[PDB]
RNA sequence: CUACCCUUGGUCAGGUUGAAGUUCAGGCUGAAUGGAGGACCGAACCGACUUACGUUGAAAAGUGAGCGGAUGAACU
RNA sequence: UGAGUAGCGAAAGACGGGUGAGAAUCCCGUCCACCGAUUGACUAAGGUUUCCAGAGGAAGGCUCGUCCGCUCUGGGUUAGUCGGGUCCUAAGCUGAGGCCGACAGGCGUAGGCGAUGGAUAACAGGUUGAUAUUCCUGUACCACCUAUAAUCGUUUUAAUCGAUGGGGGGACGCAGUAGGAUAGGCGAAGCGUGCGAUUGGAUUGCACGUCUAAGCAGUAAGGCUGAGUAUUGGUACUCGUUAAGGCUGAGCUGUGAUGGGGAGAAGACAUUGUGUCUUCGAGUCGUUGAUUUCACACUGCCGAGAAAAGCCUCUAGAUAGAAAAUAGGUGCCCGUACCGCAAACCGACACAGGUAGUCAAGAUGAGAAUUCUAAGGUGAGCGAGCGAACUCUCGUUAAGGAACUCGGCAAAAUGACCCCGUAACUUCGGGAGAAGGGGUGCUCUUUAGGGUUAACGCCCAGAAGAGCCGCAGUGAAUAGGCCCAAGCGACUGUUUAUCAAAAACACAGGUCUCUGCUAAACCGUAAGGUGAUGUAUAGGGGCUGACGCCUGCCCGGU
């Protein structure tokens, strides 16, 4: 799936893509389109307010519904696509009623292949139903946090989450972070992992490349004046010169920890990460 | 050389200008300023 | 409102070339179209017009001993008609 | 003016090299085909490395001769 | 004062005639020269009367001036179809109610505004000192209104129309390839021109061989494996790979528009002193090569490539009654002159600078390179002498050949095409145009492939011989110097506009750390936002910086 390219350039050296053999249809379904203009990290300001974000290739944005509502109605795979604005794959489906829409894509899923949603629906891949009818074990993915407002958790490409337990009305979860959580078990998922495996394994290899993909360079805080960063220079190279490494707005930088106190969810994580 | 200021009537009239001066406070505050000098132009 | 529509007519050589066809002109007021231009002239002249054709004139600069201004900007219509003739001089 | 960005448009004489893939032949390599690349040489265009001239200038940053890039992190 | 001193802003002019008080400098003529992928021709921005005619010469014009982008007087811009508005939306800007805020005010929903994009009906000729797809002539097309009418038949329905109702469409990246047409180029030449006084020739020198929109016919290829039935965009069936065109779109060609216009031509003027034109005549062939124009059509790739209206369809639903056709009518506002890679724009100047797009001829060539020319434009707003030193730009040089100098700085040398040959090293791609050698004109035979094509012939010769000339044969211009060995940075890229282009910054890759989603981080007093219409294979911060081999000891202090 990942095909290596020959170094007849030094650009090209240890470039790496992977091939689109999953993908079966090269272009998107036109109802489902929507345009996506660019914000280069500029607030309603008009002030920039995230650093390194700059111009790449024009996207137009595909409508991915994570709620899976419709119940009780089987739809049919038509195609596997590309998607611009997400590291997985989705898929497009047609309802017995003549519907389409988009969903993102799980592993081992096909052509033809028939999926459901509802309290009733079977347990196999592609399937969406409530935590409270998912036996334990099994592995997920696209999870809700409130009922009814869609899939937020375990959704980029290989991300799967694993149901453990069962309280009152909560249930207990492992995610793809290693932390243990409990999640109301009115909130649905769907069956499987997310596909695309080999997103992670390329080598972006040029410069070049990551500017298409909207990503302004990066200068390190030490080669600054002082009046710009705290690591702002002295003569020659120079080492931290400080108790601990600090970010361009003078804050501790490496160990310290920013989650805020006396959240709601404090009582619903057992165990965080490791 | 390109040299500063190159013309352009849009720019001009809307940068400048009474409508745009007029729909700010501190745009009628040069609008009063220019009248009590007698200014023959006001923007 | 006819009387008050046309102001004067214009004698140039121009003009009177153009007379030698059936073409008169005249300069209006700045505010009218062309076909109370139209209507106006029939009621006045007792004539049958056939179209009308008008430009814009800008201010121009000009001088009285150290006194620089403008003229007054103007409206001219050109009148081609299809029966009858205007008497002038 | 200049720096970065947003939306919508435009431009790049010619030559050279010959990647994946594909088709045969031999017994894995040879030949055809193919037309990749922040590839090569070089005008338009964009720059500003050396040098001569200019220094009450033709010009409050230029000119002459060479020079770097020239399908792209391009120029406009 | 310096002082009659410095300067008078890139360049080719000469002479005859004219006018004037006055002429190197104004007008006319001939010759000469310069640009010609442009110093030529169009359209934008920007300027705002600089445009044209008659008169003028105080000031402006780096000299002069009879002249003028200068002064005076009087003139000049014409649109149903060209570009905008009475159409559509992007970014952005505003925003009824609303949210927030010492005041001032900040944000935002529906909705508006806003082209640099989408939609959208006219062409040929004539004519002025100054406008022209606008005026005039000829021939068209597009909306709207009323009459004259076949079809119209409860107005459910039916013809009809029909939704802020549904569906379609508009509707889109980058690269490459093989074609079809056409524009334009070149050579024979079907009719026009004229035929030489310097030796010679006359089968010889030079040229033209055009023409619209609209309307009718057909049409070169292109796409859809097409075409029916039943049911709720989807599901079952039959003829299927036929593509027959079944359909859809489609460059272009022929007629007429046009026995018209214009026209190499005068040969017809009494005249418009014979100029110009009253007037009367005329040609529309075949060859060759061929787009950079007319499809993102087709194939491939990953970075996955606007919206809305106009438009086409099926409807709930509504109503006499609406169809094409003929005849008449009607059709608004704004811009329109002139300069425009510049003497009129931005640079205080009649300033060696800067300024978006379009058209793009011949010879030579791979070429829009190079040199000379075409169409067309221009001779540069101080001159005349003399040929001092010195300064600047340019050419040559005996013998030597880096001895110069901080340093081969500068200059010299290499350079196109064809044939032969090509090292260490290497990430196996490269290094490489490595280095190092040889060749090139003209004539005639023989061969002779592409065979241009019917064919040797069209044309490069595909090649071998035999000759001729010079000091020299890519005879001009234009076109890489190369090799060996060390630092640093992997590489392409970026930087101190105006003394530093680098070993500095980026970078692909590595690693640490924070972040479970109203995420962390960041802007803001807040509301509201970016992050992200993302969700740990994700996002923010710190350090290092391709690749290969690796990355030791110390947790006492902060």
């Amino acid at each position: 799936a990942i095909k290596k390219y020959k170094p007849i350039t030094n650009g090209r050296r240890n470039m790496t893509s992977l091939d689109f053999a999953e993908i079966t249809k090269t272009t998107p379904e036109k109802s489902l389109l929507k345009p996506l203009p660019k914000k280069a990290g500029r607030n309603n300001q008009g002030k920039l307010t995230v650093r390194h974000h700059g111009g790449g290739h024009k996207r137009q944005y595909r409508v991915i519904d994570f709620k899976r509502n419709k119940d009780g109605i089987n739809a049919k795979v038509d195609s596997i696509q590309y998607d611009p604005n997400r590291s997985a794959n989705i898929a497009l489906v047609v309802y017995a009623d003549g519907e389409k829409r988009y969903i993102i894509a799980p592993k081992g899923l096909e052509v033809g292949q028939i999926v459901e949603s509802g309290a009733e629906a079977d347990i196999k891949v592609g399937n969406a139903l409530p935590l409270q009818n998912i036996p334990v074990g099994t592995v997920v993915h696209n999870i809700e946090l409130k009922p009814g407002k869609g899939g937020q958790i375990a959704r980029s490409a290989g991300a799967s989450a694993q149901v453990l337990g069962k309280e009152g009305k909560y249930v207990l979860i492992r995610l793809r972070s290693g932390e243990v959580r409990m999640i109301l078990s009115t909130c649905r998922a769907t069956i499987g992992q997310v596909g695309n495996l080999q997103h992670e394994l390329v080598n972006v290899g040029k410069a070049g490349r990551s500017r298409w993909k909207g990503i302004r360079p990066t200068v390190r805080g030490s080669v600054m004046n002082p009046n710009d960063h705290p690591h702002g220079g002295g003569e020659g190279r120079a080492p931290i010169g400080r108790p601990s490494p600090m970010s361009p707005w003078g804050k501790p930088t490496l160990g310290k920890k920013t989650r805020r106190g006396k959240k709601s969810s404090d009582k619903l994580i057992v165990r965080g990460r490791k | 050389v390109k040299r500063t200021y190159q013309p352009n009537k849009r720019k001009h009239s809307k940068v400048h200008g009474f409508r745009k001066r007029m729909s700010t406070k501190n745009g009628r505050k040069v609008l009063a300023r220019r009248r009590r000098k007698g200014r023959k132009v006001l923007s | 409102e006819a009387r008050d529509i046309l102001k004067r007519p214009v004698i140039t050589e121009k003009s009177s070339e153009a007379m030698a066809e059936d073409k008169y002109t005249f300069d209006v007021d700045t505010r009218v179209n062309k076909t109370q231009v139209k209507m106006a002239v029939e009621e006045i002249f007792n004539v049958k017009v056939a179209s009308v054709n008008i430009m814009n004139y800008k201010p121009k600069k000009k001088r009285m001993g150290r006194y620089q201004g403008y003229t007054n900007k103007r409206r001219k219509a050109i009148v081609t008609l299809k029966e009858g003739s205007i008497d002038l001089f």
